[PDB]
């Protein structure tokens, strides 16, 4: 998320056993990074 | 340590062209302008045109509209004058200014006293109505 | 900033937008050369009747009115984010007092009680607690983790 130029990034980690789609349950995502761009985003992609 | 040189004057008959161009060294006039101005002998200086750097929108003195065409080459810090339809009364030392002021308004460059001028160079225009009578 | 900014015949270096289709908000910043369209005629770049360029140059010279003289400005903003502070002021730190009522300033926060060690499970990134009353409860040592 990009709030007043600020982006914040949270992740987590957890094992599965599923090939279909999300499990369902829960579990919470810890911030990891807050990068001080300024810098406006409307789109992005994935790279694999 | 700035510096505007022209070249392209010289003799013409009337209904002719002529193009003018003005070298700039030193400087850009990037949100401003360029000019071109002229004087005949024992006449107060006058503004013919002037060019906006950026965008490249022009303005000419009533005299000039729609004969005369002012052009730029950022790439070669240079601006032109184009003379075409050439009368006699078009005689006179042409110069080129620029101008360090930002002005919002085009119309302004037609009075805004310029920074910088080059050296001038001669046009003469030939006639056949033979206008010096003794 | 008249010895400075200022020449005679006119420093017109310094530039402000004369016009704008509506106002900035708060710490936004333009900077385009877009011809303003006062009239209800496209532009499309040309300037002329109702098309005019947004910026204009300041008129600064050292014989200037004190109200027309330039002006150097600076604005500190001050942040406090999702993270640790790490602009503090030159106030030298002390040693730590535990078991003790005591008046505690952990980088800024500042109040009185009996600092001791805690059995709480900060996460990595958690700085400081609170209590129901939005109150701390809890801190990190910016020295100790
Ligand atoms: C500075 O703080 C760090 C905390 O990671 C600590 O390990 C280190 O001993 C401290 N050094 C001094 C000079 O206080």
């Amino acid at each position: 998320k990009n709030i007043d130029g600020y982006f914040k990034i949270y992740s987590k980690h957890t094992p599965i056993n599923l090939v279909r789609d999300l499990p369902q349950g829960f579990s919470a995502l810890e911030p990891l990074v807050d990068l001080p761009i300024g810098i406006n985003i409307t789109r992005f992609q994935t790279l694999l | 340590q700035v510096q505007l040189v022209e070249s392209g004057g010289g003799l013409m008959q009337a209904g002719g062209s002529l193009r003018l161009s003005c070298a700039v060294s030193g400087r850009t006039f990037s949100t401003a302008a360029m000019g071109w101005f002229r004087q005949a002998p024992g006449k107060e200086r006058e503004f013919v045109a002037a060019i906006r750097w950026s965008g490249g929108s022009a303005y000419y003195a009533d005299s000039v509209k729609g004969r005369f065409t002012i052009s730029r080459d950022k790439a070669k810090n240079t601006v032109y004058l184009q003379m075409n339809s050439l009368k006699y009364e078009d005689t006179a030392v042409y110069y080129c200014a620029g101008f360090s002021a930002t002005r919002s308004l085009l119309s302004d460059y037609a009075t805004w006293p310029y920074d910088y001028w080059g050296q001038g160079t001669q046009v003469t225009v030939s006639s056949k109505h033979h206008h010096h009578h003794h | 900033s008249n010895n400075l900014d200022s020449k005679v015949g006119g420093n017109y270096n310094y530039l402000y937008r004369l016009f704008r289709k509506s106002n900035l908000k708060p710490f936004e910043r333009d900077i385009s050369t877009e011809i303003y369209q006062a009239g209800s005629t496209p532009c499309n770049g040309v300037e002329g009747f109702n098309c005019y360029f947004p910026l204009q140059s300041y008129g600064f010279q050292p014989t200037n009115g004190v109200g027309y003289q330039p002006y150097r400005v600076v604005v500190l903003s001050f942040e406090l984010l999702h993270a640790p502070a790490t602009v503090c002021g030159p106030k030298k730190s002390t040693n730590l007092v535990k078991n003790k009522c005591v008046n505690f300033n952990f980088n800024g926060l500042t109040g009185t009680g009996v600092l001791t060690e805690s059995n709480k499970k900060f996460l990595p990134f958690q700085q400081f607690g609170r209590d129901i009353a939005d109150t701390t409860d809890a801190v990190r040592d910016p020295q100790t983790l």
